[PDB]
Formats: structure tokens, sequence, C-alpha cells
């Protein structure tokens, strides 16, 4: 049928990848030893998308992990469901980039990437014919940021006409770990503007935004964060696993939301994210939903919307409900929030029903935006990117290792027109 | 000896024609295997001992739709080579489901197409169903249409499209989807009817008053109106009409083709409680504006042709009475070159409720299909919205980069200008 | 073919209506449900398998009395779109009524009349029913007139209004509603009958023996008015009357058209079965004066014109009999220029008697509607009491800022006071 080849690069990229199987294998019903319980069709009829059969009954999610260093593969693999995975599938590195772009693309990661492409080539020529990818990692480190879109351009050369959906943490805006964002950063955004399908964007700042203010968790650690994502994450790719009244797949939701095709950057949402307090007392209904989708404070990218316009932006519903108020609350949005959508583009918002919520819930949503209120991050990280460039500073730990100085002028000069393409159309 | 082909291509086709093939069974009293425990000859085969299939091909690039068809209760009733399934959606692209993926899947239909046609010759004509805002409904519409009107010429080809309404969209590439697909639709069908989604919706808020419809109500009330068209063809009545009579009798110029629909009575047990249906009154709410289908007001257009299936209880007197109380009314319009504006139809047999749906058991029912100048409105809206959207060449990339070249966009525009001006020409 | 529009406006119309609703089934032997198990075409209509819709229309802008009938016993016998509700209330303004919110709604409501009112030609009148003191029964009750004189122009249109009571109020605006009102259904009303709220209570006080009846007990009294002024439509009778002919008999000039009301007998179980109920002596008591359902003396005015009908076994001769020892009596008299002065009609069906209500069943009754000039102190009162209230301008702001302008106070006034000045002249 259609498959989707999982990449999972850098640490970031492994451990929300970890609970991104969690959750998928709960949702499908498979137990940690990779057994089925739970006896209904649904959730076997569509397994193949992530799943390959063992001819032993077993089932072994198609997902390839790579990293530069051994410990934190390690720690996925001694967790819960880390006997899921193939052993096979773990690729290592032993010495590590240290948070370094030019050794994580250049110098450390080109000895592992012909070891790492012979295993992407081995489970994505294996079935019958291949829908897209998808690849989880960092843009503030050195092996998920270098090596992670080392793969995206080889891969894509590999398989030119074939999706390539990417879940790309940014830099935070305000306080930052790895105090080398900006170069990790611009370095990569302007060859993954040029290698990648779809790229939704996710921030740790909006997320530590969600925990406080919504959920209303005291602690809130790096498995919750995760979880988070994993839902939104879960939630793109409902209707390939499940039936539904109205149908979208990946490459459905990739001609409804890119007008010109420089501009592929998303802003994710998730609803409903109630407190256990406040689960007992809140209506879940169709226009409540909406209402909690279209909300600043549930985005988890940390970039106002409001002060941009929806260029075009999608919903996947999740659940039985009726298409109606599916579909006149998306009218409703648009004719009360005049200002905050595109003029030029009539009806911007597309909506699509899958029949099976996630487990607990009767009915959930997952939001895809289009805006042009990503270009505050763009602005924000050329910046500070260069603040840094100007001095010359921390450069000679890529110069030294066979990055030019061209190369950083034409990342900036490939950042600096994407800011002024979103400010074209605003 | 004589009989009908349909064809459901797309999610909304093949979603819409398992409701009208649920009705079907249940009209003719056939069990979802597909046996009963020759009337029923013009939809069903007769394969063996006294077992029928449809005569229906399901057609699309998604095999999450027709899977689920497959593994139903219905899995026995149609021929599995009948339910025909890609591998990869068209993903809302005319480019998509017309020039790449179109051509490995269109063989296998027209073999299928071949050799049910090859039956027993005599078959009145084809029924296809499909969405126009959609990518595999609009672009393998075009591409099927073109094979049958090259193999079949002097066929009948009636198409039933879900037309995109005026302010609910559910995508954003449907207004560049709308225009290259009547483009093709222009050509190579015969009689288009267009139906309109939030047009039922509204139906189903006055008069059965659901607030909340899924896609399976509006289904249902698309089967009644399938069904009452081809119930002279299945059973007698006293002034039956065919298929072929339809285009004689509705489209007066070759391109002037486009038609509505209304349905009358759809009341619920609440409301068939309290109505008298008498033939007067189902033709008064027939012809009432907000129990048209389309979501296009007839007050300011012309009735061109009028087409009145009236199905039950109906004595051929009450319909002459009504239709005059119709004429001498001031608050339509007709054309003045069509004197003679109606063609009324009767059959015997009243129109058949599915158990657990949600009309009411109704003695006798309209079915109105009606050719208006007031078309010029809904091809008028499109026409704008492609404007907008075409000004600064949005969404155009995923089109002309995956087939098809810059300037059919331009080609179907000025057909859809043609058409314009057409319409207007033909009402002063 | 020949039929009654029953029009209910504000909560007094709609409370009223309900009574005389219950009645006007179950007289004729209808259900709830609607359904009986064509002397009945007067109030109701067919719809299918013998089942029976009234043909009214129940319209306030406040939800919460409308909504109570909707979910009661008689949930379906109304039809659904007959019970109109607004969302706020009109909240004892006329201004609101007239104005700010009642525009809103009367579109809504000429909708439903005019398709009750086409079912057949020959639509005998309507029959409003509403408050003077309220708002918008007052405000949306005029506004209701103009459209209906400008459109069904030579139908005869009665009303019954549920004037203000000398003593008791409920209401402390409701002189300006009531001033404002009467200048308003001068000229959109053709005949109006006065019922006041303390003629009722002390009519059930000295004749029923109740001591402590609430609004229900007034309503079933003001419902056999109604019962009794259409019986002859209904039913067969000796000498009938249609509504056509009140008007003409009972109306001398254009802006004399307010009559008082009388019925009579109106005893309990314990009192009828003492009472002889001659035709004479139920005539007598109907025009006594403390029998009069106004609360207007008619001593100090002179009779204009007097209808009386008699509806159960009543011969013609005991008619004659009884009518002329009024005529000989001299503490009633009649004015010069009317010799005359009477209308008489009989009926056969006798007075049905509702379950569990408080009036016996009697063998017959009289109920007399008579124009006197005793009308000129019911306007009186009023007029003191408005000029009290306008002197020092008390409650103009909440008229004034809500959209009617200064003056119409003022033009109500010198019409009232020309009204004044003309049953004056009359009587000399």
């Amino acid at each position: 049928m259609r498959e989707i080849v999982h990449v999972q690069g850098g640490q970031c990229g492994n451990q929300i990848g970890a609970k991104f199987w969690e959750v998928i294998s709960d949702e499908h019903g498979i137990d940690p030893t990779g057994t089925y319980c739970g006896d209904s069709d649904l959730q076997l009829e569509r397994i193949n998308v992530f799943y390959n059969e063992a001819t032993g009954g077993r089932f072994v999610p198609r997902a390839i992990l790579m990293d530069l260093e051994p410990g934190t593969m390690d720690s996925v693999r001694a967790g819960p469901f880390g006997q899921l995975f193939r052993p096979d599938n773990f690729v290592f590195g032993q010495t590590g980039a240290g948070n370094n772009w030019a050794k994580g693309h250049y110098t450390e990661g080109a000895e592992l990437i012909d070891s790492v492409l012979d295993v992407v080539r081995k489970e994505a020529e294996g079935c019958d014919c291949l829908q897209g990818f998808q690849i989880t990692h960092s843009l503030g480190g050195g092996t998920g940021s270098g090596m992670g879109t080392l793969l995206i351009s080889k891969v894509r050369e590999e398989y030119p006409d074939r999706i390539m959906e990417t879940f790309s943490v940014f830099p935070s805006p305000k306080v930052s770990d790895t105090v080398v964002e900006p170069y990790n950063a611009t370095l990569s955004v302007h060859q993954l503007v040029e290698n990648a399908d779809e790229v939704q964007v996710i921030d740790n700042e909006a997320l530590y935004d969600i925990c406080f203010r919504t959920l209303k968790l005291t602690t809130p650690t790096y498995g919750d964060l995760n979880h988070l994502v994993s839902a939104a994450m879960s939630g793109v790719t409902c209707c390939l696993r499940f039936p539904g009244q109205l149908n979208s797949d990946l490459r459905k939701l990739a001609v409804n939301l890119i007008p010109f095709p420089r501009l592929h950057f998303f802003l994710i949402g998730f609803a409903p994210l109630t407190s256990r307090g406040s689960q007992q007392y809140r209506a879940l209904s169709v226009p409540e939903l909406t209402q909690q989708m279209f909300d600043a404070k549930n985005m988890m990218c940390a970039s106002d919307p409001r002060h941009g316009r929806y260029l075009t932006a999608s919903a996947m519903f999740r659940g039985r409900m009726s298409t109606k108020e599916v579909d006149e609350q998306m009218l409703n949005v648009q004719n009360k929030n005049s200002s905050y959508f595109v003029e030029w583009i009539p009806n911007n918002m597309k909506s699509s029903v899958c029949d099976i919520p996630p487990k607990g819930l009767k009915m959930s949503v997952t939001f895809v935006g289009n805006s042009t209120a990503i270009q505050e991050m763009f602005k924000r990280v050329s910046d500070q990117f260069t603040a840094m460039f100007r001095r010359k500073a921390f450069l000679h730990w890529y110069t030294g290792e066979g990055m030019d100085e061209m190369e950083f002028t034409e990342a900036e000069s490939n950042m600096n027109d994407l800011v002024s393409e979103y400010q074209q159309y605003q | 000896m004589r009989e009908v082909i349909s064809i459901h291509v797309g999610q909304a086709g093949i979603q819409i024609g398992n409701a009208c093939w649920e009705l079907f069974c249940l009209e003719h009293g056939i069990q979802p295997d597909g046996q009963m425990p020759d009337a029923f000859n013009t939809f069903f085969s007769e394969t063996g001992a006294g077992k029928h299939v449809p005569r229906c091909v399901f057609l699309d690039l998604e095999p999450t739709v027709v899977d689920e068809v497959r593994t139903g209760t219905y899995r026995h009733l149609f021929h599995p080579e009948q339910l025909i399934s890609g591998k990869e959606d068209a993903a809302n692209n005319f480019a998509r489901g017309h020039y790449t993926i179109g051509k490995e899947i269109v063989d296998l239909s027209l073999d299928r197409i071949r050799k049910l046609a090859d039956n027993c010759t005599g078959l009145q004509g084809f029924l296809m169903f499909n969405a126009v805002g959609g990518g595999t409904g609009s672009g393998l519409g075009c591409l099927l249409l073109e094979r049958l009107s090259v193999d079949y010429g002097k066929k009948s080809k009636l198409n039933f499209c879900s037309w995109p309404s005026p302010q609910v969209s559910t995508a954003v590439v449907e207004p560049y989807n709308s225009v290259l697909s009547t483009h093709s639709l222009l050509e190579h069908t015969d009689v288009a009817v267009m139906l309109d989604n939030e047009a039922i919706y509204d139906i189903c808020r006055r008069n059965l008053d659901i607030e909340r419809p899924t896609y399976t109500n509006l289904n249902r009330l698309i089967a009644q109106v399938i069904s009452s068209l081809t119930a002279s063809l299945r059973f007698d009545g006293a002034l039956n009409v065919d298929v072929t009579e339809f285009q004689t009798n509705l489209v007066p110029y070759p391109r002037i083709h486009f038609m509505l629909s209304s349905y009358a009575p759809i009341i619920s047990a609440e409301k068939a409680y309290h109505e008298q249906l008498s033939v007067a009154e189902i033709t008064n709410s027939a012809f009432e504006p907000a129990s048209m289908m389309a979501k296009c007001d007839p007050r300011h257009g012309k009735y061109m042709a009028c087409c009145l299936m009236y199905r039950g209880d109906v004595v051929p007197k009450d319909v002459n009475a009504a239709v005059a109380t119709i004429k001498t009314k001031r608050t339509i319009q007709f054309v003045d070159w069509c004197p003679t504006g109606f063609k009324c139809g009767i059959n015997y047999q009243p129109p058949t409720v599915v158990p657990g749906g949600d009309l009411a058991k109704v003695m006798r029912a309209v079915c109105m299909i009606s050719n208006s100048t007031a078309i010029a409105e809904v091809f008028s809206r499109m026409d704008h919205k492609f404007d907008l959207m075409y000004a600064k060449r949005a969404f155009v990339h995923w089109y002309v980069g995956e087939g098809m070249e810059e300037g059919e966009f331009s080609e179907a525009r000025e057909d859809l200008a043609a058409l314009e001006k057409d319409y207007e020409e033909v009402g002063i």
C-alpha cells in the first residue's frame, strides 16, 4: 500500500521519536513485545504504513535510528517499547560531532552516511511503492542539524518525487541551550528550503507555555513535552491509517497548504488540552474545539499569529462528528477573524474528518497552518546570526573543518530573502 | 434487454453510490448477498441461481474508501473487479488525475465497462457520479468521459456533479479544479445535474430539523432523487419517460445542459403526521426557491424548461391542475420562446423508505429537474474566484510542474467566459 | 372553502387562545394529536390521513409562553411553524413592539398567514386576540394590522382586546400603551370587542361563586363567548348569522366600532339544578348591567345596536316574546334614530362543557354583543389617567429613546379627544 519510512536523527530526534512509537503502537494496539492485542479489525487493516511483518507474527517499525554518539540510543533501547525496533536499524557513531554543524555535515557525518543510506534504501525499496519519509530532528545541535539534513539531501536525490516531511524543533527565542544556535539553524535552513517538501516547526518555549498555562502541569519533563509533539504527529497521518468521511493524505495537505514552492514552514497546534482538574468541566464539541485550535496560546511555535495573516490553514479533525459543524465553523472563523486571513485566496481553510479519535477522547483536532507570522522567527534568528557573524565569533570551529566563508554569506542571503518573500504576501 | 451502467469516480462518487445501491437493493427486495427470496433488470444482472449483481463500477485512486465496501456488509453484492482501486491519491490535483496516475487505472476500467455493456445491446446510457472540486473526481472524470465518447458515440451520458458551494468548500484548490472540469464536461457529457452540499445542508435543517447532518444524510437524499429519476424505467406508470427523452425535453441548445434539482416532500415523522400531501401542495413546495438543491435562487432567472417526475398515488388530472396553478403564478418567470415549459411524468410505485433512516413514509413525491438562466450566477461566482487565485499564480506550480502546460488554465477560462455570454444571449 | 384565521399576539392572546383551542378541539371531537376517532372546516384544515391542524398563529417576542405550549400536551396539534417566537420581550413598551424589535418577526408572521390564507378563497375574516396594556400585544399588534390592511383589504378584521381595568392595572405604563393602541386600532380594525379583567372577576364571583379564580378561569369564559359567536359558521341553525353581517348590523358610522359583551347563563353545577333556563330569563340576565363583560354600566348610555346569538334548544317564537319585553322595559333605553335595534341569531348546537371546568352543562345560552354610547366613560377614564402621567413627562424617555419621536403622544391624545366628541355628538 502506502508506506512511511521513519528516520530519527540526533538526541532530540531519538527521544521525540521514541515517544512517537509509544503513541502509535498504543493506538494500533501493539504490545511492547510486538504482538497484537485488542481484537478490532480497523486497528490492523492499515498497519503496513508504519510496520513490517516479520513472519513470526510480530510487527517491527520501519524506523532508522541515527546519531553520532552511542549514549542516548542505548537509553531508547533500554526503555519501555525499546525492544520493538530492529537492532540492525540502529546505526551508531563513536566519536560524536560536538555541536558542530560543519563536523556533522562535512567531516564526521561523511563516514557514517554511507551506512545509514544502506539501511534506508533497504527498508524503502523492500515494499511495493513508497509514499514518503518522515524525519524528526533538532536544528540547534550538531548531529540532528548537520547529518540529519545531509540525509535529507541524499534521500531527495534518490527519491525525487516522493514527499518528505520533517518535524524540526527550532532554537528557542529568549533563552538558549547550545550557544551556537543561530549558526546551526541558519546553515540548516538554507538547504532545508531547497530539499524538504513540508517542514513543521516546533519551539520548546511554546511547549513550556502550553504545559504551564493550559495543562497546568507543575513539573513538565521532556517526557511530557515529547508526548505533546507525538500527539500532533499522529494526527497528521490519521487518514492514512484509519477510514474517514473526508479523507486527506499527506500530499493532499501539501497541495492545499503551500501556494509558492519556497515557503513550506508550518505551525502545529493540538486540541483539546485540558488539565486533570478541568477535564470534567469542559464542553467537547466542534465549535469549542475550533476556538482552542485558533489560539496563540495553543500553537506549538512561539510566534504570535495575530501579527501576520494565515496564508492557508488546515484542520485534521478526528472522531465521530457532523460535517456541517466541520464546515460552518471554518466559515465562521473566516467571517469573524476577517483581518487574520489573506484576501486573494478565497476559503483559506481546509477541513478533513477522520473517524477514529485518539484513545480516551471523543474528538480531537490537529492544526497545520501556513502563516506569515513565521517571518518573526526567521528575522529573529537572522539578527542573532548577523550579530555573531560580523565579529566572526565561533567561526573557526566550522572554517577549520572545510566549510569556507562564502557558504555562511549564502546561508544568510538565502534566509533573508525568505523573510522578504513572506513580507511580500503580508 | 435495456439497462443503464453506473460509474462512480472519486470518494464522493463512491459514498453517494453506496447510498444509491442500498436504496436500489431494498426497492427491488434483494438481500445484501444478492439473491431475492424482470423489472429490476435495468440495474441488476442475472448471474445463475436467482442471484443479481449490480451494473456499477467503483473507481478511486485511494484504496481507503473502496476497501470498506470490500469488507463491509456488501462484500458479495458487487463483483470484485467492479471495485477498482489505485495505490496513491490524486491529492486534489486535476493534473494528477488526468495525466500522471490516470493511465494505469482507466485501461482496467474500460475493460470492465465493455464487458458490462456487451451483455444486452440496446442499453439506455451511462450515469456518472463525481465531485467536481476533487482531484480524481475531476481528473479521472475527464479521462473516462473522453474514452467513452470515442467508443460509445451515440450514447446518453448523464452526470451528477457534487458542485462546490458558494461559501463552504473544504478545499483551497477548488476554483482551479472546477473551471478545468467544466471545460471537459462541456464537450463530453450529455446532461449534467449540479448538486450543492450546503443546499442539502439547509434543506435538512429546515425540512427535517436535523441541525448536525453527516455525509450519510446528504447521500440518502441524493439517492431518493436518483431513484425517482429512474423509477419510470424500472416500474410501470401512467405516463412514463426514459432517459433518452430528457435531452429532447430539457436541452434547448447543445451547450446549455446544466440542470438543477428539487425534491418534495422531504418530511420527517413529525411533519408527515400533520401534512396532507396533495399533488397540488407537493408541487408548490418543489418550485419554492429555498427547496432547490443547488443553492441558486431561481427568482433572478428564467426557467427554460422543467421536468416533473411524480411518483406514487398520483392521478393525472391533479397534475394538470397543479401545473396550471404554477403557470398562473407570477413569481416564477418562464422564457418567452418556450410556451410548453413542462414535461409531466407519473409512476405508480411510491418512494421506498430505508429503515432507520430520517425520511418518513410518503404516499406521493415529486422530483423536479429544471433548466434555468439562473445558472449564470453559479458559474460567474466560480469565474471570479479563479480570477483572484490566478491573479498571481497561486497553487499553479503543483499543476504545471506535474504534467500539464501553462495555458490550459487560460483556455478553460475563455471556455467558461464563452458559456457566460451564451447564457446571457439566450435570456434576451 | 369557508374559514377564518385566528391570530394571537402577546401573552394574553396566547393564553386566551390556549383555552379557545381546547374548547374548539373538544366540541368537534378531535384529540390532541389532531385525528378524530365538513363542520370543522372553518377552524381546522385537512392534513393527510384524517389529521386536522388549526388555522392559527401564535406570536410573542418573549419565548417563555410559546415554548410551554410547544412542549405541553398540545405539541402536535399545532404546526411547528405556527408558533412564532422572538428572543427578547417587548417589555411593556409600545415603542419596542412597533419600531425596534417588532419588525424582525412580522416578516415571518406574514409568511405563515399568507400560506394559511391561500388554501381557499372566500376567506371569511381574521380574528385577532391581544392585550392592549402590554408591550407586544399593543405594539406588534398594531404593526401586524398595517401589513394586513394593505394585503387583505376587503377581508373583515375582528379584534378581541383585553382592555385595562378601571381599578386593577398590573402595569404602570399601560395608560401610555392603551392610548397609543386605541389611536392605531381605529383605522385598522372593523369590529373591536372590549374584554375587561375585573368584569370577568366579578362575574365569576357572583355567578359561579368562586372566591379565588385565576386567569385560566377567565379564559374559559372568553372561549365560550368566541364559540357562541362563530357557532353559526360551524353548525346548522334556524336563523344563522355570518361574521360579515356583524359589521353591517352593529357599526352605524366607521369610527364607532367598540362594543361590549355579555354571556348568559354562566351558572355552576350547584345552581343549574335549581334554575329553569327559559329563553325569557337568560335574555333578561344578558342585559342585566352586572352581567356585562367590560365593567361599563350601560345605564348612563344609550344602546345604538344590539346582536343576540341564541344557542341551543331555542325556538324563534320565544326569541320574539323575550326581545319584546326588553324593548318595553324602561331602564334599558335605545337611541332615537335606530328603531329596530336588534339582530337575532339562533343556532342548534348546545354549548359544550369542558370536563373539570366550572361551568355546567346547559341546554341553551345567549351571547350578546352590543354597541352603546356608554363607551364614552371607558375612554374618559384613561383620558384622565393619561393627562396625569403626561403632564410632567413621566416614562416618556423610555419611548423616545427607543425609536419613536415625541409627538405621537400628542397625536394619539387628540385622536382620542376626537373620538370622545364623536360619541357625544351621536347620542344627542
